[PDB]
Formats: C-alpha cells, sequence, structure tokens
C-alpha cells in the first residue's frame, strides 16, 4: 500500500455547493468559517483574475492550518500548480535569500505549450526520382520530383517530394527497407533505423531495428507539455549547446544557482505573452504556500511588500503560530504573528480554533480509519480524555503503537488497556517537561 | 467494453450434434407471429 | 373532442368483429420436442449454402 | 466430435424441358447445360448443339418430356447415355444420382425411372428430390415460396420445412413458350421473314427496315418442318434475350412509345428499331386479360397466382411464404420482371406481412438453382442415411421411393 | 490478443444468411504462402503430409449395411461415421388393437385413419401442416383444419401415457383445439380485409395514440 | 362479451405465446433486434487483424468445407472512414 502520512487522509474541504461548510467531510471536521474562507479563496484562484493577492493563516498549533493549505490543493487538482516551502529555506549557501523566494514565486505559475506538428513515417520502398530531361535549357538529365513510397502499418502511398530533399536524403543516408521520418512544413528528413522485418533472430546492432510504426503514413500529432516559469528561465539562462567547450567545461566545475536577472524574466515575459497570443500556450497561474513564515528575515518580509504587488504574481498562502514575538532580523521589534505591521496590512487573515473533545474524537477515529485500524468505543473516549489533556497530535500518534502491541497480544483491535500501556512507555511533551523538574 | 464485461467473437460451426436430450427444436415461422418464449403468470384470465 | 367516444364505440365494434389486430389471441403452446434428423439436416443446408455462395 | 459436410461421387441431374443441367456434387455451377430437344431419325438420336444443329434428311425433333415430366423413356434414355459417355465419362455404377423431378410428378413415373436408373445403370444408389426444395435449399431456405417461371409453366410451390405443400400449388401456361409465340405473331403481324442461320450461306448489310440481301446454301437436304420450327424458335428466344423488356409499372402505350428503341439485327441481315411492342408483349404475363385471341379472362397473371398459392396455405405459414419469395426460372431472366413483380406483391400483400423477394437476378442462379440446391444437399453429411441404396430397391422393389423420397 | 470491437460510440451492426448485398467484399480464406514461398520454405520442408485415402465406411444410420465411399485419412479407417449421432427419432407413441379399444374411435375416427395419421406423424416428425398437406382427404373425408388432428393425436398420446405409467398426471399435452380454431380464424379474418379496413384500423389507433398522449 | 367470440378463455395447464402487436416479427437472419431475433452467429461486427492489415469492417468468422474458418465481410456506406478511423 501507499505510505500514510500525517495529512493523507485530507481530501478536500469538504463543502456545499452553496459554499457552506459541513461539519465533517472530505477528512475534516470543524474549522467551519476558515473552510469556508478557504472556498472564498480557491474560487479566487480559478478566477484567474488576480495577482499577488495573499492569504495568511493564523491561530495555535495543532488547528490544523497546514492542513486547510492542502485542502486547497486537493480541490484544484493537479493542474494548478501547488508550491510548498518552509521559512527556512531562503537561507541559501549559493544564492541570496530574495533569488529564492523569487524562484518560487515563478515556480508557481504554469503553462501549457500545445505545440501542433504533422508528419509523414514507414517503411521507405521506392527511392524512385521523376524525370523531365531539361530545365527549359541546355541540358544532362533533370528529375524535377522525388518519389518516396511510405507504408508502416495500415497501407501504402506515394510522395512526390521537392527535389530539394535528395541532398538531405542522402546526408541522412537512407536505403530501401530503411524507416524514416520527415516533417511537413520545413521537410526535414530523419532516419530512424530500419525494420524489425529484416530481424527476429538476427540481432547484433547498436542502431536497433527499430520495430516497423502502427497507424497510419500520415500522422497529425498534438503535443502538450506543462512547464513553469522558472524551468524557462533556468532552461535560458546556461549555454546547453555541447558543440561549444565551455558547455562541457560546465560539467567538471560545479553547476551552481545563480541569481537570475530581471532581463531574463522581462524577455520569457514577453515571448510567454507572444506564445499566448499566436495560441500555442495556456497559462495557468497557482498558489505558492510559505509554511513557518515567521522564520523568514525582515529583509524577506520587505522584499515581499514588491514581490505580492507584481501583476505577474501568484496566489500566496503564509501559515504562522507565534503570538506578539520578535522579527528576525531586527533586534527589539516585537510584532503580531512574528510578521511586520506592514506586510500584515497586505494579507487577509483567516483564523483557526482549538478543538473541542467532540471534534478531537472524530478527527481520532478518521484518522484511525486512515491507518487501518480497529479501535473499541471506550479506548476511542480514553484517547480523546488524553488528547484533551495533553494535545491532539499526541493522541493521534499512540493509535499505530497500540495496533502493534494488540497485535503482539494476538488481538485485531485496540482496547483500553492498550492505549493505557502506551501511555506509560510514551510520554508527552507537557509530562516530560513536569518530570524535568524532578531530574533537573 | 466500460469496466470489462468482455465478449467473444461468435463461430458459426455446423450443427454439432447433441447430448442428451432437449427442448432443443423452435418454430422459427411461429416467431415470425408470436414471441419465442411463453407468458408467465401475468396472464390476465385466471381460467 | 366530441368523437371520442365514437372512436371508443367504433373500435368495440371491430373487437367484437374479431377485426382488431391488437387483441389478437395467443399461440397454445404444443408440447416441446428434441431436434430430429431433418432439423440437422436442414441446420447443415444453410451452412453448405452460404459457403457456396 | 463431428466435421463438415463430407463428398460421396454424388451426380446431380436436373432435366427441364429447355435444358438438361448435369454436374457432379459439390461444384456450384453445372458442369454441362445443353439442350434437351434432339434429332430422331428413321432409330438414331442425335444429341447436343454440335451434332443437332447440322442439318440432315428425314431427322424430326422432338422432347421427352410433357408437362414436366417424362413421357419418351426411350429418348430419356439416350440422353442419359449421351450424358454418360460424353460430357461425365464415367461408368455408372460407381456414381450415387441424385436427380430432381416436377413437384407434381405422378407416382408411376417416379416408379419407373427409379426401375431404369436401378436395372439399366445399375447404380449403386439414388435419391429422387423435387424442384421446389433445392430452389429453397440453393438460397439457404428450409421454408419460402418458389415461383419458377421456365418455358412450359409459371408456377408458384410452397415449400415449407424441406417439404412441398402439394395442394397449395397454382400453375400457369404462361411462359418462355408463349412469349416465343407471341414474338412469332408479332413478326408476321410486322411482315418480317425470319430465316434461321442454316439456310444462310452469306450476307450483307442493308438499313434498317429495307429487304434483305443474302444467299441460300445450295446444298441443303430437306429438312423437316419440326426442325425447322426449333430453329426458328432459336432465333425468338435471342430476340427474347436481347430486346424484351416488363414496364416497370401498368402498360401505358403513350409512355412506352416514348421510350428509347432497342436495335436488332437478324441472322440474314433484316434490323430494326423496336419501339412499346417489346414492352407490350411481356405484359401479358401480368395482366393476361388484353392479350389477343387469349382463350378468356379467367387465366391469372403472376402476382395473382403467387396470392393465389399463398392464400390457399395456411395462415400460420403465410407469414414465411411472403417472407421468401424466392423467384427462379429463365423466363425470370427479362429485365425489369423482378421489380414489376416486387411492386405488384407489394401492393397486394397485407401490410402486417413484411414482404421480402430473395436476391438472385444471375442467369446461373435463376436457371440452375435446383442443380445448385442438389449438390448442397447430395454434399451434407447427414443426407448420406437418406439414399436408396441398391440392396433396398432388390429388397423392396421400386416402391421404396414413395417410402424414402417424399 | 486478438481484437474484435462493437463500440458504444459507433452503434451499428448488421445480419445477414448468405450475404448482405451485392457490393459486399469477398470473404478471407487462410493461406500460408501469402509472404512468399521463400519466407517458409524450410516450415514445409521439414514436414511430410499424413497420406489420404478414397475410402469405403458404414453405418450412417442405415438399416441396410450398404457401404459409401468418402475421402479420410488412411488412420481413420475402422471409424464409425460421425453423423449418425445425428440420427434421432421422434417419440410418436405405438400401439395394439387391444389397446385401440380403449383409445376408442369416438365414433368419428376409425382404426386406419388414426394408423394413417400416426403412419404420417413418424414420417414427418410432427409438422402437422406437412402431414395435413399429405392427409389422403379422398380416402377418409376432409377431416382438415390441422386442429381436428392435433387433438386427437394428442388425446391418444394422454390415454397411452396415462395407461403405461403407474402414476402420473400431465400438463401441457392438454391440446385446446377450440382456442386455436379461434385465433386462426382471427388471423383469417384479418387477412381477408380490404384495404380500407386496415386504413380504418390505423386511423383509429391513431387516434387513440395522439388523445391518450 | 367484449372481444366477441375471441376472448381468451384459458384453459388450466396450458401455456401460451404472446402475439407480436408493436412491430411484426422476423427470421432468425437478416433481421437485428431491429425487426426480428438476433442470432449473433449471422451477426458481422468490426474487426482488426494481427497482422498490419488493420480494421477490416463488419465481419464474421464461418468455418467452411474442409475444417477451414473464413471471415465474411458485409458492406458499409462508412467503410471508408473505418479504414482510417
Amino acid at each position: 500500500t501507499q505510505r500514510i502520512a500525517s495529512h493523507s487522509h485530507v481530501k478536500g474541504l469538504g463543502l456545499d455547493e452553496s459554499g457552506l461548510a459541513k461539519q465533517a467531510a472530505s477528512g475534516l471536521v470543524g474549522q467551519e468559517n476558515a473552510r469556508e474562507a478557504c472556498g472564498v479563496i480557491v474560487e479566487l484562484i480559478k478566477s484567474k483574475k488576480m495577482a499577488g493577492r495573499a492569504v495568511l493563516l493564523a491561530g495555535p498549533p495543532g488547528t490544523g492550518k497546514t492542513a486547510l493549505a492542502l485542502a486547497i490543493a486537493q480541490e484544484l487538482g493537479s493542474k494548478v500548480p501547488f508550491c510548498p516551502m518552509v521559512g527556512s529555506e531562503v537561507y541559501s549557501t549559493e544564492i541570496k535569500k530574495t533569488e529564492v523566494l523569487m524562484e518560487n514565486f515563478r515556480r508557481a505559475i504554469g503553462l501549457r505549450i500545445k505545440e501542433t506538428k504533422e508528419v509523414y513515417e514507414g517503411e521507405v520502398t521506392e527511392l524512385t526520382p521523376c524525370e523531365t530531361e531539361n530545365p527549359m535549357g541546355g541540358y544532362g538529365k533533370t528529375i524535377s520530383h522525388v518519389i518516396i513510397g511510405l507504408k508502416t502499418a495500415k497501407g501504402t502511398k506515394q510522395l512526390k517530394l521537392d527535389p530539394s530533399i535528395f541532398e538531405s536524403l542522402q546526408k541522412e543516408r537512407v536505403e530501401a527497407g530503411d524507416v524514416i521520418y520527415i516533417e511537413a512544413n520545413s521537410g526535414a528528413v530523419k532516419r530512424q533505423g530500419r525494420c524489425d522485418t529484416y530481424a527476429t533472430e538476427f540481432d547484433l546492432e547498436a542502431e536497433e531495428y527499430v520495430p516497423l510504426p502502427k497507424g497510419d503514413v500520415h500522422k497529425k500529432k498534438e503535443i502538450i507539455q506543462d512547464v513553469t516559469l522558472h524551468d524557462l528561465d533556468v532552461a535560458n539562462a546556461r549555454p546547453q549547446g555541447g558543440q561549444d567547450i565551455l558547455s562541457m567545461m560546465g560539467q567538471l566545475m560545479k553547476p551552481k544557482k545563480t541569481e537570475i536577472t530581471d532581463k531574463l524574466r522581462g524577455e520569457i515575459n514577453k515571448v510567454v505573452n507572444k506564445y499566448i497570443d499566436q495560441g500555442i500556450a495556456e497559462l495557468v497561474p497557482g498558489v505558492l504556500f510559505v509554511d513557518e513564515v515567521h522564520m523568514l528575515d525582515i529583509e524577506c518580509f520587505t522584499y515581499l511588500h514588491r514581490a505580492l504587488e507584481s501583476s505577474i504574481a501568484p496566489i500566496v498562502i503564509f501559515a504562522s503560530n507565534r503570538g506578539n514575538c520578535v522579527i528576525r532580523g531586527t533586534e527589539d521589534i516585537t510584532s503580531p504573528h512574528g510578521i511586520p505591521l506592514d506586510l500584515l496590512d497586505r494579507v487577509m487573515i483567516i483564523r483557526t480554533m482549538l478543538y473541542t473533545p467532540q471534534e478531537m474524537k472524530q478527527i481520532i477515529k478518521i484518522r484511525a480509519q486512515t491507518e487501518g485500524i480497529n479501535i473499541s468505543e471506550e479506548a476511542l473516549n480514553h484517547l480523546g480524555e488524553i488528547g484533551t489533556k495533553t494535545t491532539l497530535r499526541y493522541s493521534v500518534q499512540l493509535l499505530t503503537p497500540a495496533n502493534l502491541l494488540a497485535k503482539i497480544n494476538g488481538k485485531d483491535s485496540i482496547e483500553k488497556e492498550h492505549v493505557e500501556e502506551i501511555s506509560e512507555l510514551f510520554y508527552d511533551a507537557k509530562s516530560s517537561a513536569k518530570i524535568l523538574a524532578d531530574q533537573q | 467494453d466500460v469496466d470489462g464485461q468482455t465478449e467473444v467473437m461468435p463461430l458459426w460451426t455446423p450443427p454439432t450434434p447433441p447430448q442428451d436430450d432437449s427442448d432443443i427444436y423452435l418454430d422459427s415461422v411461429m416467431c415470425l407471429m408470436y414471441e419465442a418464449t411463453p407468458i408467465p403468470e401475468a396472464k390476465l384470465p385466471p381460467v | 373532442i366530441t368523437l371520442e367516444n365514437q372512436v371508443h364505440q367504433r373500435i368495440a365494434e371491430l373487437r367484437k368483429a374479431g377485426l382488431w389486430s391488437q387483441r389478437r389471441l395467443p399461440k397454445l403452446q404444443e408440447a416441446p420436442r428434441p431436434k430430429s434428423h431433418w432439423d440437422y439436416l436442414l441446420e447443415e443446408m444453410q451452412w453448405m449454402a452460404t459457403d457456396f455462395a | 466430435g463431428v466435421y463438415g459436410g463430407d463428398e460421396v461421387g454424388a451426380l446431380v441431374f436436373d432435366i427441364g424441358s429447355y435444358t438438361v443441367r448435369a454436374g457432379y456434387a459439390g461444384e456450384d455451377c453445372p458442369k454441362v447445360d445443353f439442350p434437351t430437344a434432339i434429332g430422331m431419325v428413321v432409330p438414331t438420336y442425335y444429341i447436343d448443339t454440335n451434332a443437332l444443329r447440322v442439318p440432315r434428311e428425314n431427322m424430326e425433333a422432338i422432347s421427352p418430356l410433357k408437362n414436366g415430366m417424362v413421357e419418351d423413356w426411350d429418348s430419356f434414355q439416350a440422353i442419359l447415355d449421351h450424358t454418360y459417355k460424353m460430357h461425365v465419362k464415367s461408368e455408372a455404377s460407381l456414381h450415387p444420382v441424385l436427380m430432381s423431378e416436377a413437384p407434381w410428378n405422378t407416382r408411376a413415373k417416379r416408379e419407373k425411372l427409379t426401375e431404369l436408373m436401378f436395372e439399366h445403370y445399375n447404380i449403386p444408389a439414388f435419391f429422387l428430390c423435387k424442384t421446389a426444395v433445392l430452389t429453397a435449399f440453393a438460397n439457404g431456405r428450409s421454408t419460402g415460396l418458389i415461383l419458377d417461371s421456365g418455358a412450359t409453366h409459371t408456377t408458384a410451390i410452397p415449400v415449407h420445412d424441406g417439404y412441398v405443400l402439394q395442394q397449395g400449388i397454382v400453375k400457369s401456361p404462361l411462359a418462355g413458350d408463349f412469349i416465343t409465340m407471341q414474338c412469332r405473331e408479332l413478326f408476321q403481324e410486322m411482315n418480317i421473314e425470319l430465316v434461321p442461320p442454316y439456310m444462310i450461306a452469306s450476307k450483307e448489310a442493308v438499313r434498317e427496315g429495307s429487304p434483305a440481301n443474302w444467299k441460300r446454301k445450295e446444298k441443303l437436304p430437306q429438312v423437316t418442318r419440326s426442325w425447322h420450327n426449333y430453329m426458328c424458335n432459336c432465333v425468338i428466344q435471342d430476340f427474347q434475350a436481347s430486346v424484351l423488356q416488363v414496364s416497370d409499372s401498368t402498360y401505358d402505350e403513350q409512355v412506352a412509345a416514348q421510350m428509347p428503341t432497342v436495335h436488332y439485327e437478324f441472322p440474314n441481315g433484316y434490323n430494326c428499331d423496336f419501339g412499346a411492342e417489346r414492352l407490350k408483349i411481356p405484359e401479358g404475363l401480368f395482366d393476361p386479360s388484353n392479350v389477343k385471341g387469349l382463350s378468356g379472362n379467367t387465366m391469372l397473371g403472376v402476382s395473382h397466382v403467387v396470392t393465389t398459392s399463398v392464400g390457399m396455405c395456411d395462415i400460420d405459414i403465410r407469414p414465411g411464404l411472403y417472407g421468401s419469395v424466392i423467384v427462379a426460372g429463365g423466363n425470370t431472366l427479362i429485365q425489369s420482371f423482378t421489380d414489376r413483380l416486387n411492386r405488384e406483391l407489394s401492393q397486394k400483400t397485407p401490410p402486417s406481412m413484411r414482404l421480402k423477394l430473395i436476391a438472385n437476378n444471375t442467369t446461373v442462379e435463376r436457371r440452375f438453382s435446383s442443380w445448385i440446391g442438389g449438390s448442397i444437399l447430395a454434399s451434407l453429411g447427414t443426407f448420406q442415411q437418406m439414399w436408396i441404396s441398391k440392396q433396398e430397391y432388390e429388397e423392396g422393389g421400386k416402391q421404396c421411393v414413395e417410402r424414402k423420397c417424399p | 490478443t486478438l481484437t474484435f470491437k462493437r463500440p458504444e460510440g459507433m452503434h451499428r451492426e448488421v445480419y445477414a444468411l448468405l450475404y448482405s448485398d451485392k457490393k459486399d467484399a469477398p470473404p478471407l480464406l487462410p493461406s500460408d504462402t501469402g509472404q512468399g514461398y521463400r519466407t517458409v520454405k524450410a516450415k514445409l520442408g521439414s514436414k511430410k503430409v499424413r497420406p489420404w485415402k478414397w475410402m469405403p465406411f458404414t453405418n450412417p444410420a442405415r438399416k441396410d449395411g450398404a457401404m459409401f465411399f468418402h475421402w479420410r485419412r488412411a488412420a481413420e479407417e475402422g471409424k464409425d461415421y460421425p453423423f449418425a449421432r445425428f440420427n434421432k427419432t421422434v417419440q410418436v407413441p405405438v400401439y395394439s388393437e387391444q389397446e385401440y379399444q380403449l383409445y376408442l374411435h369416438d365414433d368419428a375416427w376409425t382404426k386406419a385413419e388414426t394408423d394413417h395419421l400416426f403412419d404420417l406423424s413418424r414420417r414427418f416428425d410432427l409438422r402437422f401442416v406437412v402431414i395435413h398437406d399429405r392427409y389422403d382427404h379422398q380416402q377418409f373425408k376432409k377431416r382438415s383444419v390441422e386442429d381436428l388432428k392435433e387433438r386427437y393425436y394428442h388425446i391418444c398420446a394422454k390415454l397411452a401415457n396415462v395407461r403405461a405409467v403407474p402414476g402420473t398426471d400431465l400438463k401441457i399435452p392438454v391440446f385446446d383445439a377450440g382456442h386455436e380454431r379461434r385465433r386462426k380464424e382471427q388471423l383469417e379474418r384479418l387477412y381477408n380485409r380490404t384495404p380500407e379496413q386496415v386504413a380504418e384500423e390505423e386511423y383509429l389507433l391513431q387516434e387513440l395514440r395522439k388523445i391518450e398522449a | 362479451d367484449p372481444d366477441g367470440p375471441f376472448a381468451f378463455r384459458r384453459k388450466a395447464g396450458c401455456q401460451y405465446y404472446a402475439p407480436h402487436l408493436d412491430q411484426t416479427g422476423n427470421w432468425p437472419w437478416t433481421s437485428p433486434k431491429d425487426g426480428g431475433l438476433g442470432d449473433v452467429r449471422y451477426r458481422y461486427c468490426l474487426t482488426t487483424l494481427t497482422v498490419p492489415q488493420r480494421c477490416i469492417g463488419f465481419a464474421r468468422r464461418r468455418v467452411g468445407r474442409g475444417g477451414r474458418v473464413l471471415l465474411d465481410r458485409a458492406h458499409s456506406d462508412y467503410d471508408s472512414v473505418f479504414h482510417h478511423l
């Protein structure tokens, strides 16, 4: 089976068609107001009209604010990009902090390129030149066409090509029985190999007797590939051409990250707009999720002031649990959520609440179902009491050890005795901290 | 087709003689005017 | 609308006369029979006629 | 398990008034097809076209058949001897024979035929089947109405489960011979002297409607009137096959006159373009009441023959008859015969019954359906118990054919 | 491995006995040498045919023991003919003259008529239309209908079955001849309608169709 | 007597076949379910061969004389579409 993670039970926000929140749906329970707000945010993202609008998820630890951001990802599907990052990831040794943020801003903007081409392929059979003697003058022998006959699986057809193909034709070194590839706009020939009909208990060739292709001799191919703007920046910044010595020199010296200039960003935006206008590309603006945003420096926040005001920027989701805490990079400046007030004015704040014991019990039952665990009612009630006493996440963590303990004892379900034993083998942070006074 | 439900192409073979006995004979001409199977107990008259 | 009762009345006359084809009597089921030699011969005849054509 | 068919070395003979069809079972067409009419000199017999068409003194021309049944057994025996010697080219004691017979053949002729084949030719096995059943079998049908328009008769024969329903048969004499007589009357009306090919030594081309320019052979022997009439009818049959055409709807003279003409050249070089008269002549098959000099309005058209035959059958099988109308015979090969028949039957069949004519319009399928059905039947492995054996004949005599060949 | 297609996305199929249309393409026959003889020269050359022979055979379910000839492999000479397994006979009852005295002739039938009926039933496998066609109406009067023969065959079979079995009861061989007679009479009365009456029925059915919906 | 003499007076122990009222019947062959019994041995269906010759259109499988298995074929107006489909 697939491995079970902390947020694997989350499948969506569980909202009505009207956008109101069900009490329990899609793996989430409670946080109805926050989930309704997240519903509004997914509608905002799907509208694709807005750039740089930002959201802060704020509340105590364990209130599922990380889960709501992942629920937003599930509602949007795999088409829309969703870039998760931690605030501590900006501290790179290779590039400056503001470059890391801009790389992740661009990673969240997607692009579907839908280029089309039409081709001809199959086994060559003719290599037949036409002839008309003279080019209306003093003459030897003139061809005026080249007849090329292809057959692959469905049938056979003859093509009277331009005579100019002949140079490229022996440049590719084709002969009868080979199989080729020719593109319609350019007429550029490419040799793929020769058919498997001259194979099957011959073998011994590096070219491979490539099999006789399936389908019609004439094909129209529609290729769709998904790509981010950061991928375009990285690809266009480098000299990838192997024919230059400095490219293969790049192999030995380390290919570190580099601080991409705004000129390249502008040119890539220009060509992307040209592709969009001409109809070859479709833009898919996405989401950047910055959890543990309090770890960022004052420089990072002050750069985000400009970055969020851009017309190119994606929707950004921040998450924090700090109270009135000192801003990193400052000496003594306190602010709510460990974030400056100037950035806090630029975000819409979604509050998350502490859970009731019934909600804790319901979440514990959901996690037990997700982990493939059968738990009795009294065991579930005792585990909910433990979660009320210590923490939801701690009580959730005790399910799998208790199930293992029951399996060791031959039983198929968790009773109260197993959770009681596990709660004394393992300790929570508060109980251990009280013990630290005893053991200094 | 759909989620499975595979079919095998029929083969017209010679009459392949019988084993044991069964109600095999069917008057194809009578099927031009009447159904192939008898009416169930939805017959309206009691008797 | 007034001729609806007339339409019902004329249909009743046809039913009494036995001319209403929707009220045909059903075919009595005779005793079932296993297929005989001649039936298999006719099946083989159909098969061979298709082969010939 | 089992296998498919089985081939047993059988022969199939289908003898009509116009031609004799014969061959080996398992083949899809008759091997040979030569005229049934033969010469007699008195007796010495001349059979097949190469010997028949040569003029000869005092040679009469006859047929062995009358009303689809054998009358002259010596001529029939001569035809069979010729077929075995010159065409089949094999000894008769080795090959089973399946023979076609008329639907209305009497018992005595069946007994006489069985006695002939077993005692004279010493064949090892014999079977006798009717034309309609084999015509149905050639099209893969066990039930259906056979419409056979040959030379002598136009007959509707209902068939059900491989058996002819004899009480549903309707015979009419309006067939190819009647059409030949009407063509003779037409040429007499047009003052067209008909010269058969044997009298012509040479000819010269002439204009439309002008007198012929031809030289008569001087070395001819004096020939009987029967052979001369047969030779003339051979010309008129080509005229039938070429020129005649059935009207798609009921004949109107003003509509047929506007149709394009058809050119025909006679053997002596006389030629003319034929107009509405080529469509007026075959209309008598469908509406004989308007025919000139015909004996009374009592006789039936082809469509009325079909409907009368179907109506004389049991009500349960009439859907199966109208749902398979199998048209057969050489006289049905006149142009637009089948379309006219289909339209007329559609106008007369009840709407509750679906009408379906079998697609059969080729010379081979129309003329040789009975032979093809005989070959099919003799090729079945299930059929091989149904032969009358020589032992069965010697034990039970010639009467066993009534029990074994219904 | 090998695919045939009956798609929902196009949704059509055709049926035919011999062929659908004169424009139908010819069938595809098996062949080994389609790719040339040199492609398969070793495969054929590494094998030798089993001999065949033109040979006598017996028992197609014949009573006379006559031996006909056919082509089969020479190793298969003494095998019984496969097609004899098709020789299935209809189970028509038989009776003696003593037993006929309780199949008593109704003062309408005779012993000769009943024997003629059962002979035709045995010969034609209870195809009662064919038996009716072949019935000797001249010697035994116009019985006709097919129901008066079906019902007498079936009552004789019911009485015979009741005699010979120590105890039973029988449902479906209770032949209701009057129902069949009325059915065929109704079918005949519908058959002989003129086209105006059929048009009248169509008009009335269309009126019911339009007024009920 | 609504139906006159032709009322369906049932008899005990008998079984009955209903008539075709909505659509006229037809044979087992040349006859889909839109008209008659569709015995599948007479049915042609789209078919594809492992040798690269494509969809051959509508076809049945039939055993011929000699034990040889053949493929019948039926004309369609969309055969040009079934080819390069």
